[PDB]
């Protein structure tokens, strides 16, 4: 009842000719007794000599299975199905939403002519080839082929009724209306009535909610995320330890409670992948602190057009950002938290604007629009480091609120050279095999001194020398540095990094009341 | 109509391009524009048998309350078949640009083509499918369409320089660039006719090329100068000792002896304002033995200078720049894009080609406002570094 789409091969593909399973008589007999039915419903037809091709069958236990993985191995390929995720949050919750029931519509759709010789497939003398004359079933291009007949019949019938909403997934419709159960009902009927119009004939087992939906669970008034468990082991391997930490970075996404570094430190030095470890007391703690942490099922209300979108973030652990979106005081639509860390070097201001971002972009994707953000930074500190950084940033309208801890510049490095200050020039090197480790300085009032080390690189000594250069020095310092490094590092204003002279450093710029540093090339 | 065989480079297939998410309201633009293009049989919906797809947008150009639909066909320009720029607008003292992107809905696209100019109009959340299509004539935006309108584009042209080579106009893509060295008022004059002289066929501010420059790098000029003063100038001539070797710096260094303090005056030897007016000198000209390549790409770099002040440079050998300039003065953004497009402009002038641009900011805040205030009809290319300019101060 619906144009035949076209369909081939793969560049210069053929069909498949892998020889017949010769079965046994029980099994030759029940296939013989489900193929007459589906041809005589036209599904399938007897074809002869004449067709190559051939598709090995099987009869699992009474039911017709027909091997095709080796013809949609050659096949072309369709435009995706799973276009997006999408969100249960984004949903628009509605007053009445009916189910509709298509099933056996599946042999009800038509496959290309020129493309059925292909799905040729042998049953064997009860002591006779066919091909399908309809999507068959276990055939890579049926399911876009499918949804996208559905789609065509179902456009315009959206078209006449726009305020209604049809979700079409797998053998269902889910449709919503926000009309009384009395207007409801009888646009059903239309549509019930304009799908038999096309050959889909609904079924006058009624499925009830909570539906079961990728990992979701969907109420009526609310959506739920389905049970997340983690696996029971005595012997835990790399391999097995992997997937673990696989699984709850995952799940930290929307448990923010979530913790992997002992379990990753486990990882370190690991021989092989079935290599068995001992867990941690640290580890075992945190394993348990998870399974618990997911005993809790994550859950939100549904979007509400009426209302206004907002996002609330807050700064957990370090780098870690929790984030809530809502239109009534804590009735969260979502909630996650956002932890990346963007390079080595950066602060909390530039994270805070990260966040800021991509809770903008997952809006944008769930409900089409931007939301407005309550952010724990002051006006006067989230500008004064916008017009400072070297790149473009784009924040939203926003409103303070102070619930700590606050996001703050923590310093700013002076722009002119401090009049009156003690200029110190410092530096620092080394020895390659290992450490001769000589970091100091030399001041303009004549204050020198000299420090050596142990086990750290060239540019680590030019951080110290910065270092003991800061530490002594009063409350306002000029640095003259002939480190790229040193002042590459410094320059960008991080507020932490991973180095322990670089964070101590950070403390030391955080401490001053005036801070200079200048770069002189290395002679 | 007979169509214009078109053929993807022997080994080639179509994009799968992934589609940015757009807002609602982009997005009801888009349909509204698009079922009315199938309803002239532009584009017409399409089946799930096409595994191709480009990206779409949706741009509002200001001065109406009216949107227009703008596709993303670079990839697809990357890999048509290849099919096979008049020096003296950039040259001329005031230039006009015009779109004739309209011409090209009135030739039919070559059937077995179509195929690859899919594209989608997004749902939000992902609800819907999802709305495909397809284009049945020439679509803007793509490389194909100027190449494959050559022999009816310059078949109409003409009747306007045949024998009036005197003014001048270059066709990039779905711009028209009509260069006129006249004067002021008599310009829009001159053009408006051309804007006249299509329309007999159906296709129903200026620019200042000559005054451009690849400006020089500039010495400070002090009376009195300080330990950090000089600190600053070797620093800076350091760098363009690079681009031009013959620069010294010895005798400045000479002065950065001993360890006085950084806000110290120093007074400058004679030996030291010898060479810094050598300096001087040397950098009074843009270095020699640079010329444009291309067999090479065009690349630019923007440096945000605060104020609503942004610096940039084309160039193909980094430190050989082509062309330097600044735009400015709202936000960060909105900056950063008007100038992305006043730099591929010139670009588009000066060579006929856009350059690739490395942008100065994260690339999920780009993609999400940089459709805000796009007014061209092209895209250029674009990369997003993290990497401070350390060169800020002396670019
Ligand atoms: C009309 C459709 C679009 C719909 N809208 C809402 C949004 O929910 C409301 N309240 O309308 N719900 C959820 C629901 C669940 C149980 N009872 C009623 C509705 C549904 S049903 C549904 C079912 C599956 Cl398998 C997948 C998806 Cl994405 C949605």
């Amino acid at each position: 009842p619906i144009e035949t789409v076209p369909v081939k091969l793969k560049p210069g593909m053929d069909g498949p000719k892998v020889k017949q399973w010769p079965l046994t008589e029980e099994k030759i007999k029940a296939l013989v007794e489900i193929c007459t039915e589906m041809e005589k419903e036209g599904k399938i037809s007897k074809i002869g000599p004449e067709n190559p091709y051939n598709t090995p069958v099987f009869a699992i236990k009474w039911r017709k299975l027909v091997d095709f993985r080796e013809l949609n191995k050659r096949t072309q390929d369709f435009w995706e199905v799973q276009l997006g995720i999408p969100h249960p949050a984004g949903l628009k919750k509605k007053k009445s939403v009916t189910v509709l029931d298509v099933g056996d519509a599946y042999f009800s759709v038509p496959l290309d002519e020129d493309f059925r010789k292909y799905t040729a497939f042998t049953i064997p003398s009860i002591n006779i080839r066919y091909q399908y004359n309809v999507l068959p079933q276990g055939w890579k291009g049926s399911p876009a082929i499918f949804q996208s007949s559905m789609t065509k019949i179902l456009e315009p019938f959206r078209k006449q009724n726009p305020d209604i909403v049809i979700y079409q997934y797998m053998d269902d419709l889910y449709v919503g209306s926000d009309l009384e159960i009395g207007q409801h009902r009888t646009k059903i009927e239309e549509l019930r009535q304009h799908l038999l119009r096309w050959g889909l004939t609904t079924p006058d087992h009624q499925k009830e909610p909570p539906f079961l939906w990728m990992g979701y669970e969907l109420h009526p008034d609310k959506w739920t995320v389905q049970p997340i468990v983690l696996p029971e082991k005595d012997s835990w391997t790399v391999n097995d330890i992997q997937k673990l930490v696989g699984k709850l970075n995952w799940a930290s996404q929307i448990y923010p409670g979530i913790k992997v570094r002992q379990l990753c430190k486990l990882l370190r030095g690991t021989k092989a992948l079935t290599e068995v470890i001992p867990l941690t007391e640290e580890a075992e703690l945190e394993l348990a602190e998870n399974r618990e942490i997911l005993k809790e099922p994550v859950h939100g209300v549904y979007y509400d057009p009426s209302k206004d979108l907002i996002a609330e973030i807050q700064k957990q652990g370090q780098g870690q950002w929790t984030y809530q979106i809502y239109q009534e005081p804590f009735k969260n639509l979502k909630t996650g938290k956002y932890a990346r860390m963007r390079g080595a070097h950066t602060n909390d201001v530039k994270q805070l604007t990260e966040a800021v971002q991509k809770i903008t972009t997952e809006s944008i994707v769930i409900w089409g629009k931007t939301p407005k953000f309550k952010l724990p930074i002051q006006k006067e500190t989230w500008e004064t480091w916008w017009t400072e950084y070297w790149q473009a940033t784009w924040i939203p309208e926003w409103e303070f609120v102070n619930t700590p801890p606050l996001v703050k510049l923590w310093y700013q490095l002076e722009k002119e050279p401090i009049v009156g200050a003690e200029t110190f020039y410092v530096d620092g090197a080394a020895n390659r095999e290992t450490k001769l480790g000589k970091a100091g300085y030399v001041t303009n009032r004549g204050r020198q001194k000299v420090v050596t080390l142990t086990d750290t690189t060239n540019q680590k000594t030019e951080l110290q020398a910065i270092y003991l250069a800061l530490q002594d020095s009063g409350l306002e310092v000029n640095i003259v540095t002939d480190s790229q490094y040193a002042l590459g590092i410094i320059q960008a204003q991080p507020d932490q990094s991973e180095s322990e002279l670089v964070n101590q450093i950070i403390e030391q710029l955080i401490k001053k009341e005036k801070v200079y540093l200048a770069w002189v090339p290395a002679h | 109509i007979e169509t214009v065989p078109v053929k993807l480079k022997p080994g080639m297939d179509g994009p799968k391009v992934k589609q940015w998410p757009l807002t609602e309201e982009k997005i009801k633009a888009l349909v509204e524009i698009c079922t009315e293009m199938e309803k002239e049989g532009k584009i017409s919906k399409i089946g799930p048998e096409n595994p191709y797809n480009t990206p779409v947008f949706a741009i509002k150009k200001k001065d109406s309350t009216k949107w227009r639909k703008l596709v993303d066909f670079r990839e697809l320009n990357k890999r048509t078949q290849d099919f096979w720029h008049p020096a003296g607008l950039k040259k001329k003292k005031s230039v006009t640009v015009l779109d004739v992107g309209d011409a090209y809905f009135s030739v039919p696209l070559d059937e077995d083509f179509r195929k690859y100019t899919a594209f989608t109009i997004p749902s939000i959340n992902n609800e819907t499918p999802g709305i495909r299509y397809q284009y049945n004539v020439l679509p803007q935006g793509w490389k194909g369409s100027p190449a494959i309108f050559q022999s009816s584009m310059t078949k109409i042209l003409e009747p306007f320089r045949k024998q009036n080579p005197d003014i001048v106009i270059y066709q990039y893509m779905d711009d028209l660039y009509v260069g006129s060295d006249l004067e002021i008022g008599q310009h829009r004059t001159k053009i408006e006719e051309l804007r006249q002289h299509l329309l007999r066929w159906g296709l129903t501010y200026e620019l200042h090329p000559d005054k451009w420059t690849v400006q020089p790098i500039v010495l400070p000029e002090k009376d009195s100068w300080t330990v950090n003063d000089i600190q600053k100038l070797v620093g800076k001539l350091n760098w363009a000792s690079q681009i031009y070797p013959g620069i010294k710096v010895r005798q400045l260094c000479k002065l950065l002896r001993g360890t006085k303090a950084l806000t110290e005056v120093i007074p400058l030897t004679e030996e030291a304002e010898l060479e810094l007016a050598e300096n001087r000198e040397i950098l009074k000209e843009p270095v020699h033995g640079v010329y444009y390549d291309p067999s090479k790409d065009l690349i630019a770099e923007i440096q945000k200078q605060g104020q609503g002040q942004w610096t940039y440079q084309i160039y193909q050998e980094p430190f050989k720049n082509l062309k330097t300039g600044k735009y400015a003065r709202t936000n960060d953004v909105k900056q950063l894009t008007e100038a992305v497009q006043k730099i591929t402009t010139e670009s588009i002038v000066i060579w006929g080609k856009t350059p690739k641009f490395k942008l100065p900011i994260q690339k999920e805040t780009w993609e999400t406002w940089w459709t805000e205030y796009w007014q061209a009809t092209w895209i250029p290319e674009w990369e997003f570094v993290n990497t401070p300019p350390l060169v800020k101060l002396w670019y």
